RNA sequence: GAAUGUUACCGCAAUAGUAAUUGAACUUAGUACGAGAGGAACAGUUCAUUCGGAUAAUUGGUUUUUGCGGCUGUCUGAUCA
RNA sequence: GCAGUCAAGCGUUCAGCGACAUUGCUUUUGAUUCUUCGAUGUCGGCUCUUCCUAUCAUACCGAAGCAGAAUUCGGUAA
RNA sequence: GUGAACAGCCUCUAGUUGAUAGAAUAAUGUAGAUAAGGGAAGUCGGCAAAAUAGAUCCGUAACUUCGGGAUAAGGAUUGGC
RNA sequence: UUCAUCUAGACAGCCGGACGGUGGCCAUGGAAGUCGGAAUCCGCUAAGGAGUGUGUAACAACUCACCGGCCGAAUGAACUA
């Protein structure tokens, strides 16, 4: 779970490898995420880290303000795109990926959420969810 | 009067719970110290009903309510539904609701009185709203915050909004909501007035990072505190200029 | 960085960190080479033992570096008691040592580094690797009083109280056993020794308390003297100069009763000659020790110097004793209020209405009646909480939620729902008056049958 | 992390197993033998 | 319980053949360098 | 390898040509070598050479070997 | 050279020799200690894989994120027969491991057992038993010396039971003859409570019950010769590499001069005994329970065999045993089920299951319907249909 | 896989190998400890990284079932096929 | 490393040898390091097995100004 | 015939059934393919695969020896009656 | 092997003394033997060192070098093999 994150989080498919591209989910100006690497991810030999909804990433704005440039923040990912077995015994997956950038402690920058966000995301997040005017 | 209580290990008092003027909601989730915390104000005088919405503890936001009625997202279950109807008295209307939004914690901010909503909100989800809660619905934003539900507090005693608010947009919403409006923070800081706490008429919940200022804040705004409608605010007005 | 710089990482002596150098070289990195080896193979093992130990000792010597808190521009309140305590002079002196040796392990490291690079033989690389190893023995060795001061005072520093000059505090001056320790134990919850003998508090005390929801620390000083300042200890240097620096309003104690036998002339003369360091403080006379004196039965010759002491602008008189502490938190208000007046004024150099635009508050008579829960009685309320620690606790008991739900009749509250009937969920046909909807499907059915439909 | 071989991991396993654990198995075995004797009585 | 391994015993003559030349080289070493009562018991 | 080849060459070189660009010789100047050349190497010229002049106003070069000469 | 990298070995170097199992049936190494307090009971059980199925369940667990939730997760259905117990064998504790004393068999062996004992059953004369079974005559003293002898020095007593076969969907007639240790004090009793249970049915509901935790032993799929990328999961080489890419490319260096036996090479795959231990068994059906697939809350007359029956298998009209998760082995092969061997109570074998609704759609495609009177209703009437 | 009278069933085990690993969520906790900053630990719980063994419940992928339906050129006179 | 002092001791017969310590060596105010000067010979990587502790982490302990948190060293531990 | 075409495929006259076969479809290979999410993060190195491919229309830059770039580039259609 | 103490009670074990000039001179907020600097003078003994160590702000108190009282006889120190 990592700092932040409230609750444990059951796993879930990991649609987000390192270095993959998400569009931004919130008005703080930035477009899209690029993944740099992955909180929380596992060592293994030549496995590549993989972030999945409700997983806190470190990610860079390569596209958006030039103000957010050159620096890389965490971001938390609100949509996967790749389908999920969710406990309620349905697969269900996003249009697209999208992820949105906050602090260590969890706390959102925007002050809102474009876009449906996923119910795991929202339920581990309390942030998330306070910012999110859609879930699911 | 104002109590400081925590969940598990988040401040965010609203997103777990919602508390209304007749009935309160919390999860689930790990243990009963949040629902002892409540009892320990309310006790047994009105119903306290553990429940989950969409299989989440984020009922607090994913539900908006008042003494009136209750509303909750399309994604809740009916076995939800019913078990929060048997908890419920009769005299608390429950109906679910169909439109594009599902966070009607975040998206409607309403009393008991008065109800502010989402911009983008359907005629059909405004009206349904009016209806079950018997209160008046405008189309406002907090200082350009569109999530009205979750950055703003709202009671019958008063109002709180986060700090951005400007002052012109706080005169015309407290004149628009007929209560008086303050701008403040919560858990030390929090820009998120309507997610870190939970406040009714008789009764006020905030997070433990709550500083005394902030307390003193949320006390004099809402009215909690014997003989106290506002009128120590003028009091705090120094000690806040001395901590700003 | 400041605010009790607890962080720094503790430093052994010269020997022990020579050794513990040595170790960690001789462990972590291989130590088996064969003349039959290749001559480069060889001297790329000499080579990274000495970068390795280089690395290990420029470490060491950057984490001391880098953990204590350059006292040049912290501050200077900070900066003095730092001074006054540890001889700010031996300890740059001993800082740059450091430094300086760190450089010269840097440059013996990188020499012999490259004088190993052109080895021709195994054992010319080894005397070279162990003239690189003697090297920063010799470097280390000479660093041996450095070191040992810079641990004791990096102890006592870690130590040291953590006061926020820019914050509104309170300061206590006087004699020495005038009651300085005593009202700060009164005022404020802290462990101050409250003996009677000369120098009770050899040091800064700090205490906090919150007075109309804003933070207060007080700070306990040992006092000073008489003295012209031209001699003077550094346990009254630190009191002078707290006094000096820090925004603090100052309240000078005096004791009248025969104890403290710096008599009541003493003590003015004392007030009199701290009386720069008293201008900007907003100062407040506090009489202590009043139930064995009552100055109200002083001589009036003796409140003379009470008067000339009155004759002073900002100054006030205060009546208090250490066992009639009830005076303590009257003296506690009126410290607070004048500097929040004094504050409040150097700062300048709200709520909305309805305005009118019926609705009022609801309270549901139970909560009018509700009795305030009392965690401390006996008979309080069942606490759900105690319920399920009685039961097992947190993660073992099972909360059965139909227990409290209302239904019609309780003989039915354990029931199921079946949710599901061969399709078309139940859930879905719910909905009270069945029977007037069944009824009307029949009525149609029997005007179907008899119409002929179904043939 | 404490391994199976950790022993104060298996002091506190064979604690709760004289608890309750170890009641609920006899409690299972006794309703089992109601039900192997009928297999007999049928 | 995981006794590490032990250090053989065997005698490996060519260790013979070297020891023997070291201090057939070390006794003329000495040899070299040498050139440069208690009373009653109690 | 770069400053190890730069080392070889100024001392394998008894007189050391040292190229500026016209456009900022000034920045172009690396005044580290410079300091180690009249140091350790008296014996060592030095000489400036302003390159590019064809890239620049001709009154800005000559300012340029005014100022520099 | 310390291979400037250090990973996780792979496969599990425990599990070798990784050949084919001795026989069908898996043989239990081990049974549960026998508690001389409690009663004699049947440790073990012998069924059938009927298949896989769904089930949602509301789950009451304190402390997890899923409390008071519907969660779906896969359960095996295995079919098992009422068993029947046709001799005990006695066990004498020897200085060089447990030796067998005497077996006795209950003068009458079923022809499925019978079977069991020819190859080509029906070119034998069918010489059974007989002459043993004559041992049973007017006095009948050899079957009470045996018994008397057992009590005498037996240790501990197994009894031998075969699967009614006839009562399975399995196309073969040959029923599987394999012994269950008993438990229980008075090892006298135990004898006493075979001789009384001798060609005598136990059913499943008198061995496991609901939620109870048991650990299913079996022979797991076959595959046959198979790769060591697959075998092992080795990595794959890049491209063309030369003598191929799906392969272990070095198996050795200059010392030793030899292969490891832990290099893991390619071979058979599959059919090796396993053990799976701490399985929660959900459902306990009767054979003759109309509505076995029926719940509290679905109340449907419907059973469990998925419509048009299971995929390679059959129309299960028998006892049978649910248990959550997957077992080792294929359908149509015989699976044991054994006791946890210890006290598994934990919090995850103490809670109680509450099946809220069973999957008994059509295994063979993708089934939309749950009985045939769910798609006649939905379809509705057809062309042949009138 | 022959050989130990033969076939078959059920077994014991000398011997060889072995394994699981780590993190976090509550409770205990904002309690001991603190002037404040802040922050413990055990027992009971719940998830998670890596590794190992199984199985396709459900989802994805794979198609020579060439199973079904469609499309270009061309041929069987046209249609079907 | 070289150049010196002292001797617990050994001792041309007890003048000489000599252990542990010790002085000179290679900008005192954390300031800088903008030197980084010739390896005549390769090293560095894909799959994968084992082994050593001279132990990075997990496990169990002692000593550290170890109030807590946190950190340093040491003992066993592959 | 299709088709810009002596481009690829089918058929007509004409010429052949010649390449040792039978029974399964294990691993590994030879030749050709498909793939959930990321799209070069693998490799010394975009090594190999893949992607646009014909026709009609809009439109086409730096440079230039003014001849070229150019099918630059970047975009919209193609069936049957 | 070489040196020491010894029924003028050997070593080690238990109890008492461990004084008075005196709290000796410099600094001192506090420095009484035991934070630091020069002295480290003299009386009564069987003995008391301007103090061997623990601890107090300061003494206080505990304790050691020695001596004294109880038992009694071998004991202690440095080296060689
Ligand atoms: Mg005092």
């Amino acid at each position: 779970s990592g700092n932040g994150a409230q609750g444990t989080k059951f796993r879930i498919s990991l649609g987000l490898p390192v270095g993959a591209i998400m569009n931004c989910a919130d008005n703080s100006g930035a477009r899209n995420l690029y993944i740099i690497a992955v909180k929380g991810s596992g060592s293994r030999l030549n496995r590549l880290p993989a972030a999945s909804l409700g997983d806190m990433v470190m990610a860079t704005v390569k596209k958006g303000k030039p103000e957010l440039r050159k620096k890389v923040m965490p971001a938390i990912v609100v949509r996967q795109a790749k389908s999920w077995r969710r406990r309620d015994g349905v697969f269900l997956y996003f249009e697209d990926n999208a992820g949105v950038i906050a602090n260590p402690k969890g706390e959102m920058k925007g002050s809102a959420i474009t876009g449906p966000v996923g119910k795991e995301c929202a339920d581990l997040w309390p942030r998330v969810a306070s910012n999110s005017g859609v879930v699911v | 009067m104002a109590t400081r209580t925590q969940f598990e290990n988040s401040n965010e008092i609203g997103v777990f719970s919602k508390l209304t003027n007749t009935y309160c909601l919390v999860a689930v989730g790990g243990s009963e110290n949040f629902y002892s915390a409540f009892e320990a104000e309310l006790g047994d005088a009105i119903p306290i009903v553990h429940t989950t919405i969409a299989g989440t503890r984020i009922i607090g936001r994913m539900t908006a309510g008042n003494r009136r009625g209750l509303l909750v997202p399309t994604q809740t279950t009916d076995q939800e539904l019913q078990h929060l109807r048997n908890s419920l008295p009769d005299s608390v209307k429950i109906q679910r609701v169909e439109e594009r939004l599902s966070a009607l914690g975040n998206v409607i901010c309403c009393n008991d009185y008065v109800a502010l909503v989402h911009p983008d909100i359907d005629r059909e989800t405004e009206e349904l709203i009016s209806d079950v809660l018997g209160v008046e619905v405008f189309r406002q934003t907090i200082s350009g915050n569109i999530l009205v539900g979750s950055y703003c507090s709202l009671s019958n005693q008063g109002g709180l909004v986060h700090p951005q608010t400007s002052v012109q947009d706080q005169e015309e919403l407290s004149s628009l909501l007929q209560v008086p409006l303050v701008a403040g923070t919560v858990n030390r800081g929090s820009s998120v007035v309507g997610a870190g706490m939970v406040v009714n008429d008789y009764l006020a919940v905030t997070g433990l990072d709550t500083t005394a200022p902030e307390l003193s804040v949320i006390e004099s705004i809402f009215r909690l505190q014997d003989a106290q409608p506002e009128s120590i605010s003028g009091n705090l007005r120094d000690t806040l200029i001395e901590t700003y | 960085m400041q605010l009790s710089w607890k962080d720094i990482p503790t430093v052994a002596p010269a020997n022990d960190l020579l050794d513990i150098v040595l170790n960690r070289t001789q462990r972590k990195t291989p130590t088996v080479i064969r003349p039959g080896f290749k001559i480069t193979r060889i001297r790329a093992f000499y080579m990274r033992k000495v970068k390795y130990t280089g690395e290990g000792f420029v470490e060491k010597f950057e984490d001391i570096l880098k953990g204590f808190p350059n006292i040049n521009d912290v501050h200077p309140f900070h900066r003095d008691l730092m001074d006054t305590l540890y001889e700010k002079n031996h300890y740059k002196i001993s800082l740059a040592a450091i430094s300086r040796a760190k450089s010269l392990v840097e440059q013996v490291a990188r020499d012999y580094v490259r004088l190993l690079k052109f080895g021709q033989s195994l054992f010319q690389c080894k005397q070279l690797k162990r003239a690189a190893l003697g090297r920063m023995a010799t470097i280390v060795k000479k660093l041996r009083d450095p070191l040992a001061y810079l641990e004791q005072v990096r102890q006592h520093i870690g130590r040291l109280p953590s006061i926020d000059p820019n914050t509104r505090t309170l300061l206590i001056c006087g004699y020495p056993n005038v009651g300085k320790s005593s009202f700060l134990r009164c005022i404020t919850k802290s462990d101050v020794d409250v003996q009677p003998y000369a120098f009770t508090t050899k040091s800064l005390y700090v205490g906090h308390f919150d007075y109309k929801y804003l933070r207060f620390q007080a700070i306990d000083t040992p006092g000073i003297l008489d003295r012209p300042t031209e001699e003077m200890n550094n346990i009254e240097m630190q009191s002078i100069y707290a006094i000096a620096h820090l925004r603090s309003c100052v309240l000078y104690f005096m004791d009248l009763s025969e104890q403290c036998g710096f008599t009541i002339e003493a003590q003015v003369k004392l007030f009199h000659s701290i009386k720069p360091l008293f201008a900007n403080k907003s100062v407040m006379v506090v009489i202590n020790k009043t139930d064995i004196i009552r100055p109200e039965d002083l001589d009036e010759e003796r409140a003379q110097l009470l008067e000339s002491v009155k004759e002073v602008p900002g100054v006030e008189i205060m009546t208090s004793s250490c066992q009639l502490e009830e005076n303590v938190m009257e003296v506690r208000n009126k410290a607070c209020e004048k500097l929040l007046a004094s504050r409040i004024e150097n700062k300048l150099k709200h709520v909305a209405q309805p305005q009118a635009r019926k609705r009022t508050p609801f309270i549901p008579e139970s909560v009018k009646n509700l009795k305030k829960y009392d965690p401390e009685d006996p008979n309080r309320r069942k606490l759900a909480r105690d319920i399920e620690a009685e039961n097992g606790g947190a993660g073992v008991f099972n909360v059965n939620l139909k227990d409290k739900y209302l239904l019609e009749d309780d003989e039915w509250k354990n029931d199921i729902m079946p949710e599901i009937l061969d399709g078309k969920n139940v859930y879905d046909f719910l909905d009270p008056e069945i029977a007037a909807k069944l009824q009307a499907l029949e009525e149609e059915e029997e005007k179907l049958e008899n119409e002929g439909f179904y043939n | 992390a404490k391994s199976l071989r950790a022993s104060s991991h298996l002091n506190a396993k064979s604690v709760k197993r004289r608890g309750v654990f170890q009641k609920a198995v006899d409690a299972r075995e006794q309703r089992i033998s109601d039900k192997l004797k009928e297999d007999l009585l049928k | 319980m995981r006794v590490r391994k032990r250090q053989s015993r065997r005698t490996s003559t060519k260790l013979k053949e070297g020891i023997k030349k070291k201090a057939s080289a070390h006794r003329k070493k000495e040899k070299k360098m040498a050139k440069k009562d208690p009373g009653i018991p109690s | 390898r770069i400053w190890n080849e730069l080392y070889k060459v100024i001392d394998s070189s008894d007189v050391v040509i040292h190229v500026l660009d016209a456009r900022d010789p000034l920045g172009t100047r690396c005044k580290s070598v410079e300091e180690y050349m009249k140091k350790e190497t008296p014996h060592k010229h030095l000489i400036y050479v302003l390159n590019k002049c064809d890239l620049v106003p001709t009154w800005v070069a000559a300012a340029w070997v005014k100022h520099l000469s | 050279s310390h291979r400037k990298y250090e990973a996780p070995r792979h496969g599990h170097l425990g599990f070798l020799p990784r050949k084919r199992a001795a026989s069908i049936r898996a043989r239990v190494k081990a049974f549960p200690k026998d508690d001389r307090s409690k009663p004699v009971a049947l440790t073990s059980f012998l069924g059938y894989k009927a298949g896989m199925t769904t089930i949602v369940r509301d789950l009451d667990r304190p402390g997890s994120k899923f409390h008071k939730r519907e969660v779906v997760e896969a359960v095996t259905v295995v079919d098992t027969p009422p068993v029947v117990v046709v001799g005990v064998v006695g066990y004498v504790e020897t200085p060089r491991g447990l030796r067998s004393l005497t077996t006795v068999w209950a003068e009458h062996l079923s022809d499925e057992v019978k079977r069991r004992f020819y190859k080509n059953w029906y070119k034998s004369k069918k010489k059974a038993f007989t002459k043993y079974s004559a041992k049973y005559a007017q006095d009948g003293a050899g079957i009470e010396r045996e018994l008397a002898r057992i009590k005498k020095y037996a240790s501990v007593v197994r009894v031998l039971v075969h699967t009614q076969i006839r009562k399975t969907p399995l196309a073969q007639k040959k029923a599987h003859l394999a012994e269950i240790q008993l438990n229980g004090g008075s090892i006298s009793e135990k004898v006493d409570w075979a001789r009384e249970h001798f060609e005598k049915t136990v059913a499943v509901d008198s061995v496991f019950e609901q939620n109870e935790m048991i650990d299913a032993i079996a022979v797991t799929k076959g595959h046959g010769f198979e790769g060591v990328t697959h075998r092992w999961g080795t990595k794959k080489l890049p491209r063309k590499t030369h003598r191929g890419l799906r392969k272990v490319a070095c198996i050795g260096a200059w010392h030793p001069a030899h292969v490891m036996w832990s290099v893991a090479r390619a071979g058979q795959r599959g059919y090796h005994s396993r053990t799976s231990i701490n399985h929660k068994i959900y459902r306990v059906g009767k054979g003759d329970d109309e509505a076995n697939g029926a719940t509290s809350f679905d109340r449907t007359k419907k059973t469990i065999t998925p419509m048009g029956g299971f995929v390679h298998y059959g129309e299960i009209k028998n006892d049978f045993i649910m248990v959550k998760g997957c077992i080792p082995g294929n359908r149509k092969r015989i699976v044991t089920l054994r006791k946890s061997l210890y006290t598994n109570t934990s919090r995850k074998a103490l809670e109680e299951v509450s099946l809220k609704w069973i999957d008994t759609a059509s295994k063979f495609g993708k089934g939309r319907f749950q009985t045939p009177a769910e798609k006649h209703a939905f379809m509705g009437t057809l062309k042949k249909d009138l």
